[PDB]
């Protein structure tokens, strides 16, 4: 096997030092071209603001020390060498959470006879991308993987985006590479844009490790079907049940029970919403806004049902039915709302007394009925005022949420699409 | 000048730890196992894992590490770090996680005749499939399976330890060192060498040593804090049969409320047993039974309420029903006169309607009184039967039903 | 390059990384320690642990790593793997887990004058005690204590770091605007640094970085406080309902259970220490007790309303207080056949008169109940408003001091 | 054994573990790969991750490790640390969040002919495309893709040991049933150049869930709530408990939302079967509450304000009741005194008229209740069957 | 330092870290062991594990590492990697969930006389027998048993540095208070042979829980609902709401029982007092519900089918009401027309009789309610003295 002789010549005879940059003179720069491939998007658990991703990092550089004349040895056109024997550019994900800066598996490097070295290790990265909950559950996130070279400064190694060729002209790969055949779309998120950028920070100095950067951005959109089915429509229907509290007659002593139950169910949905979100305070989530609005509205409904009940049970012995109230609630509003021989002397005196008592009782009863009608009128007015407010608020909030598409172009100030189908030039 | 230094330098110099110490081609190394349980840490039902604190005593013989005592001032025992020696890769196979090897790699005691004694401690998490059928009155049968990860029966011969010729066929528990777990009691603790006859002696899984832990749950806590409350709450359903069947009686309120309380207890029991789909826990069966009974009582309350609030307007009281349910189971003068007659007639009509309503109410009361006895009998019998079958879930008398041996020191 | 190999071979021929660099026996190594905060990940209050992502700016001088650039093609500095040189065992002392050392071992930079600089990265889980008295309207003061685990003041001298163009010491945590993610739940008000000694022990010295962080309570405001205010409104309202509606107990008990459940579903978030009771829990307890008293007085009002002369006799003091004195203050002012026929009529009339007297007494009882209900309504409106306003005003006036005191 | 010590010393003296075991660099190393599933640890439907415990049997031939037994006391096999020889870097291509390659560097068996056998254990966490359409009566098909990471088909070629994995020592899941399993080898080429294949082996397992835990913990309570919901229409309106019962059912179902949400998968690819059933139950309860409110409103209609329309009387009082077979429902001062008696009589006439009208309204309400009772029991049964039996028959 | 470089080169040239540091195999190594508690990380009651952050100071003598300062420029102390010299294998016997031995191999200080001081850190997760019988007012006594694993007392001897572990830099807990702490050395012998002692050192800390958190968050609501329990006997039966109140109290108490049971370990060694009192309160509420259902049944008793027994009338209308002092209880066709009027009068008479019977039953029910309310207040005033 000639490979043994060749590797012995390259690493032992030539005294290869894996702790020295591959440069002939110590003022040049090593160009490491790096690209990223997304094997699959695991999760974006929003509570801890973590993006867990399975990626393959493609590094490519030149090492003049690992060059050989293919004819002098047998026609060996490629070598596989473990990364613990050769110099490797330690490129680290700076914005991680769990303290895993490096690739997971250190595979072999492929070395060509001209010195070109390519290294494609896989990695599992748990990066930090803050969550914007303004439009949850109709939100889209903008997460980032920021790779830096902390072992050398920009004057010693220059990171770059990997290039590719189609028809003899080379163009940079400015996107995360996704293999359409192997990639399986995530259960909850859909990828919209995936740019890749090399960032310079001019206010820093090239003789430092915080001057360069390569950032891969994932713009993703939540598929809002789980939450529409399990959170939004049950809550909306149970909230609409509040309006029915006004169509329920006050004789059936069950208005307050209905309204209070609606409020309690809404509190349950509030609990769930709280449980499913991070503690940030940048903004109140859309579903949070809706829950606040509907809970305040249902509290108003409960208060108004209480007022209606208080009116319904008034009697002439405790309250006075003024003429103003009669005019307002029995003439105007119902029209506006389209609402639909001493023994015989003793006998005579006793029967007269009976008649007087019955007449008084009848007057009492008819005034009670008038109070009941006033209560019904207040019920109808409240229903008309409140139901449309509830319906319009719900519709407005949720259409505003449903109209929250991603901006159709990353980097607003940039007219480039960063799409794998239209490389620059 | 420590002579142990030169002795150990002589021993380890020219010693390869990758070579099994076989004197000849057909020699088989006798590897002897013993287990000392010091603390039964836990038995997690949700992940089906028993966590124990053990010392595993492994003994073998390495003919290379032998010397002559008189040559080293009577030294007859040395301690050598186990990373420098050949070890039989004895591992716990039924481990939930990937942790095969021991926790702390302690030194090995080497005696001048070659005897190697290794007593590493370990925190072992082993798979213990649970039988929830009689929860919480159940007993569990957990197993620690040890076998060599590298050598087959043609190279290493696993065996149980023996002191004074008697084989140690049990997990060793020192009364002074051991601490009882409170939630469990160790009833049986046998050990035995097992063979997988479906394989051959060249498969590394042919032989194994299995230590068994049969543990009985102490239920007093579970009783006092789950069952008595649940039974007491569920017994309230029968009370709906004494509330009046009219507005303000609140039959449905009480019935539905007891049903919801039973649901809460069901949930509490949910997060205490494995998510396996083989059997339903005993307490779960009891909760299902009481929930079904309370649903039936809700239905019966609805029916009684419907019967009691009937009127001549809607339903006609058949004579057959009435008999069955109340005999077996239990110028100006003319105007004034006309007005008086009309008043009397109307009052009598109203009173007759009221009497019919009263008869319907009585029928409702009789139905209520009968269903009370039916429901009380059903509930009491069900509760007593379920918890009596729970209380008679005794642990087997012998560790292995076939054998007559007790397997104790 | 070849010259880099030659220089490395010359430098590390007899260099022993286990030996602290001291030109002369008794010399001390001056170590400059600074911190750069890249991200303030978490401030878990359940385990009193702050997670941070940081760089440690460490600098010292090692006289052994000296060379003359003119002899090596003008190499001014080298990047040498960090495990090849001596480094001070600078560790975070007050960590919560067992991780003392850094996580990422980036290679050091050595200059021809012997100045070694090292900027390792780390995900540190420090432990800071939480002051739970104004949670969630609280500000925390979490410290990170760095010092050499092995060497003491007789071996190394800790100093602050220098700024970008080293001219003056930097006495703060450095924040790089290009690489720094705002937490979203905490805002950093002060970030000083300071060297600390101990009087009893003269061999101790450390550099501590303090983070004064103020919480943004919007999440808690919404998700706990707003429902509680609504529940308190319902509790007050219970006293406007008429006793005949038969729904006072439903409303009051529902409010009580709702607020109790809100208290229960907050132990998952509030810290578990016992040196004080957080303001949110105090507010919840206040509302819970208020609603319980609302239940009690609703029961009392119903009991008053459902009395009758067959059962009770109104004593003088209740009449004096509730029928006379209170109402004006509360604006709640208010032949044998004919002989048989005549006897029947007289009996009917007497029965009606007796019923009328009975009903008048019953109505007096009901009026007493109404007046008591109105009085309780006003009293609890006042109490709830005053208590809520006082508690939240006290919470509002809780800000970190303008002087960090460190 | 001194013989084995000398043998192992001689084998590894001039051995370089970073070179492929081939006589000539143009040849390739044939590796036989087999998978032994020992346990199916778990499946995570939300994240689509299948966690399995396996052994990864690998066999190949290393020409550099031959020896003649006669020269070493007849030794024919030895065990060597896998770290001491060349190993194929088999990688799980579709790893989800576990280790990509083998990390438990156990020992391997070596024959005197160079044949190497290596069976390391592994915990594979694979990406599993989960389909929740028929949950919990769902069948999941997902795979383990294996291949040599850094070598192409002209350098290291891998072939399956058998036509399907080995489940001889496979523990019983208790939550899944192994319906089927197989393994296939794929060649792959690229537009570059067709003389360089890239091989891999995909082992797929088809599993069927045991739907007992989910049934007894989710479906039964849903059925009980559905039954109690329709139970409200037999309760008379006079007993002030219609809304109490129905609303209690609604709140209990809302609380059950917590349990169901924490249990069922939280994906958005498709609506689970039990998701459809629960949404149906929620709509059922809400519709019952709305109709009950309407019925209650009708029962208390007063003749003073509302007059019964003719069509209502014709339908609910004359037509429908006749065709309801199941129910048993029916189908000086003397002048003042005289004037007062007349007034009492006329007032009683008016009260009788009003009472009769109100009674008619109550009768209409009761008839509506009966109709709705029948309709709602029918709808409950039909909806349950339509949701479940459609899938259950295919099983 | 050139001098220190040469010193370290000479010290480790012919040094074997596998051999005990004694000048004769018969002697023993005397190791001084001290435990310094830096922080009490946690006390997991359900799992019964105490996680503490500690430093394990160990001092001994290694005559193989001595040197003469005059020959090395006057160096009198150095720092060496602990991995380079022989270290005692000190192990925590009662480890439960952590690492048995020291895993943070920090540097150690070495004098010119051979005196080695090594103070590595550790997180000890030791088993703690939690006695939940006075929870949340309980005090815990759980320990840390340290001992040399593979060497007996005749080869390696350990002695405590001081009577008590060092808590000079202890970080105050906020959940527990250290009442006492002490360390004891134990010799152990075996029937083998009485000339081979086995030594260990057991440190123990007595921790007193601070109960404010559990009181405020658990006990106060439970007491509140227990107090509300007896209030149901003041609610009149006509309101038609007694069952609502009673059942709400029952549900609240059972929820709090759920919390309690998931707050404490499942051990059956002793019955927690909190659990016992919660069970008693649950029995109390159940009795409340049963007796109030009896009251409700009495109140609506129909006079037609039930007639008041004499004993009930006497007891509940003749004697008890006088005992309650502070209460406010009480203690042609003209013939047809005439016949109709007489019928109306007779019907009113019968209705009055039936009513009077009904109000007698209602009065009995009200008296029973007052009796039960007085009993409840008596139990309350007895309970409030128990805490004192
Ligand atoms: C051991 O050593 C002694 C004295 O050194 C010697 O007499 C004896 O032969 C040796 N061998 C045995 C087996 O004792
Ligand atoms: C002769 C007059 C009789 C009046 C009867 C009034 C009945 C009211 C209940």
């Amino acid at each position: 096997n000639e490979e043994e002789r060749l590797i012995n010549d390259l690493l032992i005879v030539n005294k290869y030092n894996k702790h020295v940059r591959p440069v002939k003179h110590n003022n040049e720069v090593v160009n490491i071209a790096l690209s990223l491939t997304l094997s699959n998007l695991i999760s974006l658990k929003e509570t801890d603001e973590t993006l867990t991703s399975n990626v393959w990092m493609d590094h490519a550089w030149y090492d003049h020390r690992l060059t050989w004349n293919a004819s002098e040895y047998s026609d060996i056109s490629i070598l596989r060498l473990p990364p613990e024997l050769v110099w490797i550019p330690d490129i680290v994900l700076q914005n991680n959470n769990d303290g895993q800066y490096h690739v997971a598996y250190f595979c072999n490097v492929l070395v060509r006879p001209n010195g070109y070295v390519t290294w494609l290790p896989p990695a599992i990265f748990r990066s930090s991308c803050p969550i914007n909950v303004l439009y949850f559950p109709f939100d889209w996130q903008n997460c980032s993987l920021k790779f830096t070279a902390l072992n050398y400064d920009a004057n010693e190694i220059t990171m770059d985006l990997m290039t590719d060729t189609i028809d003899g002209k080379d163009y940079p790969i400015e996107w995360i590479i996704i293999d359409p055949e192997a990639f399986t779309e995530n259960g909850e998120w859909e990828i919209i844009h995936k740019p890749a950028k090399k960032n310079i920070y001019p206010d820093k100095f090239p003789n430092g490790t915080n001057y360069q950067d390569v950032t891969f951005y994932l713009i993703i959109r939540r598929k809002p079907l789980f939450y529409v089915i399990n959170f939004i429509t049950p809550c909306v229907l149970i909230s609409f049940l509040a309006s029915l509290a006004f169509y329920l007659p006050a004789e059936s002593g069950e208005k307050m029970s209905t309204a209070i139950s609606v409020l309690l169910a809404q509190a349950v949905f509030l609990l769930l919403t709280s449980q499913r979100l991070p503690e940030t305070a940048l903004a109140v989530p859309l579903i949070g806004k809706y829950l606040m609005f509907i809970m305040s509205l249902v509290t108003g409904v409960i208060v108004n049902c209480g007022i209606v009940l208080n009116f319904h049970f008034r009697t002439p012995s405790t309250h006075v039915l003024s003429t103003r109230v009669k005019q307002i609630f029995l003439e105007k509003l119902p029209r506006i709302l389209h609402m639909s021989h001493d023994e015989i002397k003793s006998g005579i005196d006793s029967t007269n007394y009976i008649v007087k008592q019955i007449k008084e009782k009848n007057a009492y009863d008819e005034e009670v009925g008038n109070w009941n009608l006033v209560g019904q009128t207040i019920d109808r007015l409240s229903m008309f005022i409140i139901t449309p407010v509830m319906v319009l608020g719900t519709i407005f909030i949720f259409v505003m949420g449903n109209f929250n598409h991603p901006p159709a172009k990353p980097f607003e100030g940039d007219p480039f699409d960063y799409s794998s189908d239209h490389p620059r030039c | 000048e420590n002579e142990e230094g030169r002795l150990i330098e002589k021993l380890l110099g020219d010693y390869d730890k990758r070579i099994i110490p076989a004197k000849t081609l057909d020699h088989i190394i006798d590897v002897t196992l013993k287990l000392t349980l010091t603390n039964l840490i836990s038995l997690n039902e949700k992940e089906e894992a028993l966590t124990t604190n053990v010392w595993i005593e492994i003994q073998w013989n390495d003919y290379r590490l032998s010397w002559n005592t008189s040559e080293y001032e009577g030294i007859d025992l040395v301690r050598i770090p186990s990373e420098l020696l050949w070890l039989p890769d004895v591992v716990l196979e039924n481990n939930v996680d990937g942790q095969f090897e021991v926790a702390y790699y302690a030194n090995v005691l080497v005696y001048n005749d070659g005897s190697m004694y290794w007593l590493p401690p370990a925190i072992y998490r082993s798979t213990c499939p649970i039988a929830v059928t009689y929860f919480p009155f159940d007993w569990q049968n957990c197993s620690l399976v040890f076998r060599s990860q590298t050598y087959n029966a043609h190279e290493v011969n696993l065996q149980l330890s023996a002191e004074e010729g008697e084989a140690v066929e049990w997990i060793h528990i020192d009364p002074e060192d051991f601490t009882e777990n409170g939630e469990w009691t160790i009833r049986h603790r046998p050990a035995k060498k097992n063979y997988n006859w479906q394989l051959t002696k060249d498969d590394t899984d042919f032989q194994e040593i299995i230590f068994f832990l049969i543990i009985q749950r102490k239920p007093l806590f579970y009783i006092i804090n789950i069952i008595a409350p649940c039974v007491l709450i569920s017994s309230l359903v029968v009370l709906v049969y004494f509330l009046p069947a009219q507005a303000g009686g609140q039959k449905c309120t009480l019935s539905i409320s007891v049903l919801l309380a039973q649901t809460i207890f069901l949930f509490l029991i949910a997060q205490k047993v494995p998510e396996t789909s083989l059997n339903v826990p005993l307490i779960g069966k009891y909760l299902i039974f009481v929930m079904f009974v309370s649903m039936l009582i809700v239905m019966n309350c609805v029916i009684v309420l419907n019967v009691s609030l009937r009127t001549p307007n809607t339903h006609s009281l058949s004579e057959k029903i009435k008999h069955l349910f109340l005999g077996f189971l239990p110028p100006e003068i003319k105007s004034c006169v006309e007005a008086c007659n009309f008043i009397a007639k109307s009052t009598k009509e109203q009173n007759d309607s009221g009497s019919e309503n009263e008869n319907w109410v009585l029928i409702g009361k009789v139905i209520d009184k009968a269903c009370f006895w039916i429901a009380l009998l059903l509930f009491s019998i069900g509760t007593l039967a379920i918890f009596l079958t729970g209380h008679f879930n005794q642990v087997p008398e012998f560790p292995f039903p076939g054998d007559p041996r007790k397997y104790v020191p | 390059s070849v010259m880099e190999d030659t220089l490395l071979s010359v430098l590390f021929e007899t260099y022993n990384p286990k030996v602290r660099p001291a030109q002369t026996v008794g010399d001390k190594v001056t170590v400059r320690v600074g911190l750069t905060l890249t991200n303030l990940l978490i401030l878990n209050e359940k385990i009193e642990e702050m997670t941070t992502n940081v760089f440690l700016n460490l600098a010292w001088t090692d006289y052994r790593l000296q060379w003359d650039p003119a002899a090596y093609e003008g190499i001014k500095d080298l990047r040498i793997p960090s495990s090849d040189v001596w480094q001070p065992d600078i560790v975070l002392m007050n960590n919560n887990d067992g991780s003392f050392e850094i996580t990422l071992h980036v290679n050091v930079l050595v200059q021809h004058t012997g100045a070694v600089s090292w900027q390792p990265s780390a995900i540190y889980r420090s432990s800071c005690t939480i002051k739970v008295m104004y949670f969630p309207f609280d500000w925390q003061n979490c410290t990170m204590v760095f010092k050499s685990y092995t060497y003491d003041t007789s071996e190394v001298t800790l100093q602050h770091a220098l700024d970008a163009k080293g001219e003056r010491e930097v006495k703060e945590i450095v924040i790089n605007k290009d690489a720094f993610t705002e937490n979203g739940q905490w805002s950093i008000e002060h970030k000083p640094s300071r060297k600390n000694w101990r009087s009893d022990d003269p061999s101790y010295e450390d550099v501590t970085f303090y983070l004064i962080i103020q919480r943004k309570p919007l999440f808690y405001i919404v998700y706990t406080i707003i429902p509680c205010i609504l529940i308190s409104i319902l509790a007050i309202l219970v006293f406007y309902l008429p006793p005949d509606a038969g729904e006072k107990m439903s409303l009051s008990i529902s409010a009580l259970l709702a607020v109790t459940v809100f208290l229960l579903l907050l132990a998952d978030k509030v810290p578990e220490t016992s040196l004080s009771v957080p303001i949110i829990i105090r507010y919840l307890m206040f509302i819970m007790i208020l609603v319980a008293f609302s239940v009690i007085l609703s029961v009392v009002v119903l009991n008053l309303h459902h009395r009758s002369p067959n059962t009770h006799t109104m004593p003088n003091w209740i009449r004096q207080i509730f029928i006379e004195t209170l109402p004006p203050f509360l604006w709640i002012q208010r032949p044998q056949d004919l002989k048989e026929a005549v006897e029947a009529i007289k009996y009917i009339a007497e029965q009606l008169e007796s019923a009328s007297e009975f009903d008048d007494l019953k109505k007096d009882w009901q009026y007493v109940a109404m007046v008591a209900d109105r009085l309780f309504l006003y009293v609890f409106f006042v109490i709830c408003s005053i208590g809520t306003f006082s508690i939240f005003l006290d919470a509002s006036h809780n800000v970190p001091p303008d002087n960090p005191f460190a | 054994s001194e013989h084995e010590t000398r043998l192992v010393a001689n084998l590894l003296e001039n051995y370089n573990k970073v070179i492929r075991p081939v006589e000539h660099h143009t040849h390739f190393v044939d590796i036989t790969v087999g998978l032994q599933l020992i346990q199916l640890i778990s499946v995570d439907e939300v994240n689509q991750i299948v966690e399995t415990n396996v052994r990864l049997r690998q066999q190949w031939i290393d020409v550099r490790l031959r020896w003649n037994p006669a020269d070493y006391g007849g030794i024919k096999k030895i065990r060597l640390p896998s770290d001491d020889v060349w190993l194929p870097d088999l990688v799980l291509y579709n790893n989800a969040d576990g280790d990509f390659a083998i990390v438990h560097m156990t020992k391997l068996l070596l024959d005197y002919t160079g044949k190497i056998m290596w069976t390391p254990p592994a915990i594979f966490k694979s990406y599993c495309e989960i389909i929740v359409t028929h949950f919990p009566f769902d069948q999941q098909n997902c795979t383990m893709k294996l291949g040599i990471w850094t070598y192409d088909g002209t350098k290291v070629s891998i072939s399956p040991e058998s036509d399907r994995p080995d489940l001889s020592t496979f523990m019983e899941s208790g939550e899944w049933v192994m319906k089927d399993y197989r393994g296939w080898k794929h060649w792959v080429y690229y537009t570059c150049c067709p003389d360089t294949p890239y091989l891999d082996i995909t082992y797929h397992f088809i599993m069927q869930r045991i739907p007992l835990y989910f049934v007894v913990n989710v479906i039964i309570p849903c059925l009980l709530f559905s039954f109690l919901t329709g139970l409200v229409f037999y309760l008379p309106t006079d007993s002030g408990e219609k809304m109490t019962l129905s609303i209690s059912v609604l709140l209990s179902l809302t609380v059950f939302l917590l349990v169901i949400v924490e249990l069922i998968p939280s994906t958005s690819s498709a609506v689970p079967l039990i998701g459809k059933y629960m949404l149906f139950t929620m709509i059922f309860v809400i519709s019952s509450i709305i109709i009950t409110v309407v019925v209650i409103n009708t029962h208390h209609r007063s003749p003073s304000t509302h007059t019964m329309p003719q069509w209502v009387r014709k339908i609910f009082i004359d037509t429908i009741p006749n065709v309801m077979f199941f129910s048993t429902m029916k189908r000086p001062d003397v002048k003042s005194a005289i004037e007062g008696v007349k007034y009492i009589a006329e007032h009683m006439k008016s009260d009788e008229e009003s009472s009769n009208a109100a009674e008619e309204w109550k009768y209409v309400a009761m008839v509506i209740d009966h109709i709705l009772l029948c309709v709602f029991m029918l709808i409950c049964i039909i909806g349950t069957v339509s949701v479940f039996a459609g899938r259950l028959i295919e099983l």
